[PDB]
């Protein structure tokens, strides 16, 4: 039981380093957003003036 | 037109009553065989979802968009009764800590982080099935005026593009 | 009295309707319940398919001995569809080949590198390295969508390698108390037999020690009917079956 | 905003 318990820590111990990923999926994701709501924004304006 | 119906007919209360009684006894009788094994077919299902699934709010079902350029899964919501009693535990056991005496407030802190998750993702949740109820009106509508567009595209003979129906995956549909 | 019956005060024509009536109820509900039946393994089997066995890593579990609620399972994983493993050879030697490259455009010149004493709270990785603990990319070379789906997938590559190295020492523990609970049992019916040999029979379920299997440990087992979960009426009618 | 903002995204990434 105690490796058991030790064992429920070191889940934690890996846990903490799995949310560094979808923070990067996240960056991809955002910057696609960027990419082509410039050129949404952009037209926008184009048609205003 | 003006007569007593079929269960009007009946017989007068208490011997209708007393043909309920009997009534019973017979259904009664056709439940036995047949309503017992539904109890034990219960039991399998519902401890399997015991482990498995018996706790969704909300599904994960899949959100394409119409040009189908990107695909996003929607979200599993659990029933976090469970998981606030949890915290609670956790809370009583800091209580019982003081109470024996003579991080509280951090759990109900993460009891109150539990909840506005839960609530900003079913929100969020609303929201995605909302926009699918918009799919699925804009598809009947679609799928009306591409029909439109073949019969428009054979009257011109051009089937060499006529706009084709377009529904939700599957993906979109797990239910 | 009591040979007067309801059924002597009522017509012939409500007779036969009451009799069909409830034989047509009695049909139905044997039929209505056969299909609830029917549809609760149809829906066992859909069930079973769809959570455990798409899944390629199956949701084996531990729970120790002292503590017979607290649960420790192998981490999910599902059955690969081929891009994963085609993906993961195909990067992993092309990713050898992207270290010995060295070809894009490097916006690493403007910083030096320095030290930082603790910077974010802390973490660690448990186990051996992983391939990619060696195959990381750089801070700052990473700033396009492809470069970043390949960060990505060399992040999931440590996410297979911490899951299985603790994966492996997770089912090295299962082997380890797996001969303890063997050798446990051994001893306890040992234990039981002597009790009984010198009279003591009344030996106290804190002396034998504890046999904590979990259902869910080994989870199949949860699958089944637990005719004890069967309601009392419906098992006293089910004691008649003769099978 | 829009010359600025691709470097701001291409620089903060």
């Amino acid at each position: 039981d105690d490796e058991i318990d030790v064992l429920r820590t070191d889940r934690m111990l890996v846990a903490q380093l799995v949310d560094e990923l979808e923070l990067h999926q996240v960056n991809a994701l955002c910057l696609f957003l960027l990419k082509k709501t410039i050129r949404n924004k952009f037209l926008g304006v184009k048609r205003e003036e | 037109t003006h007569r007593l119906s079929k269960e009007e007919i009946t017989i007068h209360p208490q011997i209708y009553r007393e043909l309920q009684e009997e009534m019973r006894q017979r259904v009664e009788e056709s439940r036995k065989p047949t309503a017992l094994e539904l109890a034990r077919e219960n039991i399998r299902t519902r401890k399997m979802r015991n482990r498995f699934v018996d706790n969704l709010a909300h599904d994960r079902f899949l959100v394409r968009s119409f040009s189908k350029e990107f695909s996003v899964a929607s979200f599993r919501t659990p029933y976090v009764d469970g998981s606030i009693k949890l915290f609670q535990q956790q809370i009583d056991e800091l209580l019982g800590s003081e109470r024996c005496s003579s991080a509280v407030i951090k759990l109900q802190q993460l009891i109150r982080l539990e909840e506005i998750i839960f609530n900003m993702r079913n929100n969020f949740s609303n929201e995605l099935l909302k926009l699918r109820d918009e799919k699925e009106r804009l598809c009947g509508t679609l799928n009306v005026s591409l029909q439109r567009i073949r019969a428009i595209n054979e009257k011109l003979k051009d089937k060499s593009f006529h706009a084709d129906d377009v529904k939700l995956t599957p993906e979109e549909m797990p239910g | 009295t009591p040979t007067v019956r309801a059924e002597d005060f009522l017509l012939p024509e409500q007779r036969q309707a009451f009799n069909e009536e409830c034989e047509m109820e009695i049909h139905k509900a044997r039929e209505d319940d056969y299909y609830s039946l029917v549809h609760n393994e149809f829906v066992q089997h859909t069930i079973k398919t769809e959570c455990w066995d798409v899944m390629e890593v199956q949701r084996s579990k531990i729970v120790s001995m002292t503590d017979p609620e607290t649960e420790v399972h192998n981490f999910h994983l599902r059955k690969p569809c081929a891009q994963r493993a085609k993906i993961q050879k195909k990067i992993k030697l092309m990713r050898a080949i992207q270290i010995k490259t060295e070809e894009c455009f490097t916006l690493s010149s403007l910083v030096k590198r320095a030290k930082e004493g603790n910077l974010c709270t802390e973490q660690q990785v448990c186990g051996p390295p992983s391939d990619v603990d060696e195959l990381l990319y750089d801070t700052l070379d990473v700033y396009t969508g492809p470069r970043a789906t390949i960060q990505l997938i060399l992040l999931e590559c440590k996410i297979l390698h911490e899951k299985k190295s603790f994966n492996i020492r997770f089912d090295t523990l299962r082997e380890r108390k797996s001969r303890e609970l063997n050798l446990i049992a051994e001893r306890n019916g040992r234990c039981v037999r002597i009790m009984q040999q010198l009279g003591e029979h009344t030996c106290p379920p804190n002396v034998l020690f504890t046999p904590v299997f979990d259902i869910e440990e080994d989870p199949q087992t949860v699958f089944e009917v637990f005719d004890s979960e069967i309601d009392p009426e419906l098992l006293k009618l089910a004691v008649k079956s003769d099978d | 905003e829009v010359i600025e903002k691709v470097l701001d995204i291409q620089n903060l990434y």
